[PDB]
C-alpha cells in the first residue's frame, strides 16, 4: 500500500490546480478514496470523498463549487482539480483511502492509509531564490542563514552530519527566512523553485 | 414442524456439495426432499427406513402431508416457480399401478416407459420431457446415460424472482479470487434490511420477492467464506428472519443466470441413502415381479436474478457470496447456492 | 456541522506515566450501536495514521497500550506506558454524518528533567552586510520545557525580533529555538555591543558579542 501526491505548487489567487494520487498495492477500484488538507496550523480539514466507482462524490459547503474529486481506476490514480483558489486555501494536501472496517453489525468509514501529501502555495508574491550566509563564531555550534525566498518548502542540510543538527521552522513581507544550527562546515540548502543546491562554508 | 428437520437436510447437501470445489453451487432442498420422500412410497422396511433417515427424520409419515401442505402451498400461486419430477422405467418391467397414482395425486409427477437399449433415444424422451416442463429454460438436462439403466429419476427446479422492491444497472468487475472476471451488476442506493454479523464474519442482506419468497444474501468478509458455510445453522437464520431494521447502504448486486447439475447417486450416497442405488435394493413397491435399483438420480437447479447527510457503506457482491431462498409462509429453504462466478 | 472540540491543546505527560486526551462533539455521533469516532496520530513531517476506530478499537498495528473509549458525544484516548515515540498530534474525526470533521488538533509532549539552554549568538556575515542587511542570529539549543523568553537588547530592541521552535525532538524530548534580529544596514554599525538574554524556568543567559 503505498500512495503519492503531486501537482502541488505556487498559484496566484482564483488560479488553477490538479492534484494526482498515485495508488498502488491493492485494488484502487475497489476502495473508497478522500482528500484532506492541512493548514498551516496544522488543522486538519476534510476535502473531499468519492466512492470506489465514482458514482458518489462528497465535499462540504466551503468547496462545493471550488474544489471536484475524481478518480481514474484504469490508471488507478485520485485526482482533485481545484479552481478560484484563495489564500486561505494554503495548506498540506493529502489524499487517503477510506476503509469501512466492520465493528458490530456494522462499521465506520476510518482513512487507515495516507500518503506523504503534496504543498500547494496560494499567493500574490513571485518566485524568489534565497540568500545563503555563514554563521561563523568541548563542542562548538555552527550556523546558517537562509533568507529571502518564496515559496516554502525549502531543504536544508549540512554535509549529507546526522546528530545535533536543528532545522528551524521558517517565518515570513513576503519572503521567507529561516535558520539551522550544528554542534571545514559548508551549509547546503535546496529550494524547489529552480535555486540551485547552494554550497557555503563555515570558515572563522 | 418438518422445517427444522428439512433445513438441517439443507445444509448437509450443501455442505457435501462444497468438498465435491470452485463451481457454482445451486439447488432446491426441498425439491429434493419431496422427490425423494415420493419415492419412499415404493420401498420396503430396510429400503424405505434409509430414505427417511437420510433426510433428517420419532418420524410421524405425515411428512407426506406436510411435503404436500408445502407443495399445494407452493402450487400455481405467486411466483414463477417451475418444478416436477419425472420417473422413468424401461419398457415391459410389469409395474404396481398403485404408486403410480399415489405418485401423481400426492406429489403431482409423472411416470413415463422408455426404452433405456436405445442409450441415445432414452436420453431425448427425457430431456424433452424436461424441456416441456421447463420450456427451453432447462436444455439437455442429462449429458451420459448408463447402458444398464432401469429406473431413472429426473427432478428439475427454475426461479425467476418478482422483487418486492423493483430495483438503471451497470457492468462491474468480479474478484473471483485474490482472477478478476467482468459481468453485470445492479445497483441502487436506499434503505436494505442489512446488517454484518460478528458471529459468522459476513454481511447479511435480506430482500423478499412478490412471491411470498425471501432471499438472504451472506457477503463473506476478505478470506473467511469458509467459516461462514462452516458455522451456518438453521437457528441463525430464523434469528436474521425475525430480525426487523432498516440501514442506509449504497447496494451493488450482480445480475446472474446460473444453473446447478448434480448426480443424486454419488452426493445422497455420502449421507447415508445408499439402498435405492445398490444391488440390493428393495423397491417391491414399484415392482413386484423382479429386483429394482434406481439406477439413475440427476438434479437440476436454474436461476435468473435481474431487476423486477452521511456516506453509506457500499456492499458490493462483486466476490463469492452464498445465498439461501425461504419460503416465507413455511421458513422452508427453498433455493441454497454459492455464486463463485457469474460468467459460466 | 458536528464541531469537535478536544481538550486539552497541550499535554505533559512523564515516561511510563498516563496520557488521557478528551474529546466532546455537538451532536451525537452514535448510530446502530456503534460511535462513528476516530483517532488520529500526526507527528511533524509525517502524515496522520489511523489510530483508534469505532472509538475503542485498535487500528491495524496498533499496539495495545493506545485505548480508545467514550459513547455519545464524550469520547476519550488512553495511552499507557508513556514512549518516547508518542509525541505527535493527535485529532479525533467522526465519521457518523457529513461533512466529516476533525478535533482542533492536542500536542502531547514529554515531561522529562528540566535543562538549561545553551546559547550561541552570530554576528551578520560579510556577504549580508554587503547586501545591504544585517541580522544578528542567536541559537538557544537543548533545552527544556519549550517555554523560554529570549529578549533582545542593542546597547541596553523589541520590534524586528523573529523567533521559531523547533519540535519536541523526540529523541531526549529537548527543544531549540532560533532568534534572529533583523535591522537596516544604518541602523546596525551605529552601535557594537548586540545581546540577546535568554529568561528560562531554571535560569534566574547571555551571550553577547562586539
Amino acid at each position: 500500500v503505498q500512495l503519492v501526491e503531486s501537482g502541488g505548487g505556487l498559484v496566484k489567487p482564483g488560479g488553477s490546480l490538479k492534484l494526482s494520487c498515485a495508488a498502488s498495492g491493492f485494488t484502487f477500484s475497489s476502495y473508497t478514496m478522500s482528500w484532506v488538507r492541512q493548514t498551516p496550523e496544522k488543522r486538519l480539514e476534510w476535502v473531499a470523498t468519492i466512492s470506489s466507482g465514482g458514482d458518489y462524490t462528497y465535499s462540504p459547503d466551503s468547496v462545493k463549487g471550488r474544489f471536484t474529486i475524481s478518480r481514474d481506476n484504469a490508471k488507478s490514480t485520485l485526482y482533485l482539480q481545484m479552481s478560484s483558489l484563495k489564500s486561505e486555501d494554503t495548506a498540506m494536501f493529502y489524499c487517503s483511502r477510506a476503509e469501512f472496517i466492520t465493528t458490530a453489525t456494522w462499521g465506520v468509514y476510518a482513512m487507515d492509509y495516507w500518503g506523504q501529501g503534496t504543498s500547494v502555495t496560494v499567493s500574490s508574491a513571485k518566485t524568489t531564490p534565497p540568500s545563503v550566509y555563514p554563521l561563523a563564531p568541548s563542542m562548538v555550534t555552527l550556523g546558517c542563514l537562509v533568507k529571502g525566498y518564496f515559496p516554502e518548502p525549502v531543504t536544508v542540510t549540512w554535509n549529507s552530519l546526522s546528530s545535533g543538527v536543528h532545522t528551524f521552522p521558517a517565518v515570513l513581507s513576503d519572503l521567507y527566512t529561516l535558520s539551522s544550527s550544528v554542534t571545514t562546515v559548508t551549509c547546503n540548502v535546496a529550494h524547489p523553485a529552480s535555486s540551485t543546491k547552494v554550497d557555503k562554508k563555515i570558515v572563522p | 414442524k418438518i422445517t427444522p428437520n428439512l433445513a438441517e437436510f439443507a445444509f448437509s447437501l450443501y455442505r457435501q456439495l462444497a468438498h465435491q470445489n470452485s463451481t457454482n453451487i445451486f439447488f432446491s432442498p426441498v425439491s429434493i426432499a419431496t422427490a425423494f420422500a415420493m419415492l419412499s412410497l415404493g420401498t420396503k422396511a430396510d429400503t424405505h427406513d434409509e430414505i427417511l433417515e437420510g433426510l433428517n427424520f420419532i418420524p410421524e409419515a405425515q411428512i407426506h402431508e406436510g411435503f404436500q401442505e408445502l407443495l399445494r402451498t407452493l402450487n400455481q400461486s405467486q411466483l414463477q416457480l417451475t418444478t416436477g419430477n419425472g420417473l422413468f422405467l424401461s419398457e415391459g418391467l410389469k409395474l404396481v399401478d398403485k404408486f403410480l397414482e399415489d405418485v401423481k395425486k400426492l406429489y403431482h409427477s409423472e411416470a413415463f416407459t422408455v426404452n433405456f437399449g436405445d442409450t441415445e433415444e432414452a436420453k431425448k424422451q427425457i430431456n424433452d420431457y424436461v424441456e416441456k416442463g421447463t420450456q427451453g429454460k432447462i436444455v439437455d438436462l442429462v449429458k451420459e446415460l448408463d447402458r444398464d439403466t432401469v429406473f431413472a429419476l429426473v427432478n428439475y427446479i427454475f426461479f425467476k424472482g418478482k422483487w418486492e422492491r423493483p430495483f438503471d444497472t451497470e457492468e462491474e468487475d468480479f474478484h473471483v479470487d485474490q482472477t478478476t472476471v467482468k459481468v453485470p451488476m445492479m445497483k441502487r442506493l436506499g434503505m436494505f434490511n442489512i446488517q454484518h454479523c460478528k458471529k459468522l464474519s459476513s454481511w447479511v442482506l435480506l430482500m423478499k420477492y412478490l412471491g411470498n419468497a425471501t432471499a438472504i444474501f451472506f457477503l463473506p468478509d476478505e478470506g473467511k467464506l469458509q467459516h461462514l458455510e462452516n458455522e451456518l445453522t438453521h437457528d441463525i437464520i430464523t434469528k436474521f428472519l425475525e430480525n426487523e431494521d432498516r440501514r442506509s447502504a449504497s447496494l451493488h448486486l450482480p445480475k446472474l443466470s446460473i444453473t446447478g447439475t448434480y448426480d443424486l447417486k454419488s452426493v445422497l450416497g455420502q449421507l447415508g441413502i445408499t439402498k435405492v442405488f445398490s444391488n440390493g435394493a428393495d423397491l417391491s413397491g414399484v415392482t413386484e415381479e423382479a429386483p429394482l435399483k434406481l439406477s439413475k438420480a440427476v438434479h437440476k437447479a436454474v436461476l435468473t436474478i435481474d431487476e423486477k447527510m452521511s456516506i453509506p457503506p457500499e456492499v458490493k457482491f462483486n466476490k463469492p457470496f452464498v445465498f439461501l431462498m425461504i419460503e416465507q409462509n413455511t421458513k422452508s429453504p427453498l433455493f441454497m447456492g454459492k455464486v463463485v462466478n457469474p460468467t459460466q | 456541522d458536528i464541531v469537535l472540540t478536544q481538550s486539552p491543546d497541550s499535554l505533559a505527560v512523564s515516561l511510563g506515566q498516563r496520557a488521557t486526551i478528551s474529546c466532546r462533539a455537538s451532536e451525537s455521533v452514535d448510530n446502530y450501536g456503534i460511535s462513528f469516532m476516530n483517532w488520529f496520530q500526526q507527528k511533524p513531517g509525517q502524515p496522520p495514521k489511523l489510530l483508534i476506530y469505532a472509538a475503542s478499537n485498535q487500528g491495524s498495528g496498533v499496539p495495545a497500550r493506545f485505548s480508545g473509549s467514550g459513547s455519545g458525544t464524550d469520547f476519550s484516548l488512553n495511552i499507557h506506558p508513556m514512549e518516547e515515540d508518542d509525541t505527535a498530534m493527535y485529532f479525533c474525526q467522526q465519521s457518523k454524518e457529513v461533512p466529516w470533521t476533525f478535533g482542533g488538533g492536542t500536542k502531547l509532549e514529554i515531561k522529562r528533567a528540566d535543562a538549561a539552554p545553551t546559547v550561541s549568538i552570530f554576528p551578520p556575515s560579510s556577504e549580508q552586510l554587503t547586501s545591504g542587511g544585517a541580522s544578528v542570529v542567536c541559537f538557544l539549543n537543548n533545552f527544556y520545557p519549550k517555554d523560554i523568553n529570549v529578549k533582545w537588547k542593542i546597547d541596553g530592541r523589541q520590534n524586528g525580533v523573529l523567533n521559531s521552535w523547533t519540535d519536541q525532538d523526540s529523541k531526549d524530548s529537548t527543544y531549540s529555538m532560533s532568534s534572529t534580529l533583523t535591522l537596516t544596514k544604518d541602523e546596525y554599525e551605529r552601535h557594537n555591543s548586540y545581546t540577546c538574554e535568554a529568561t528560562h524556568k531554571t535560569s534566574t543567559i547571555v551571550k553577547s558579542f562586539n
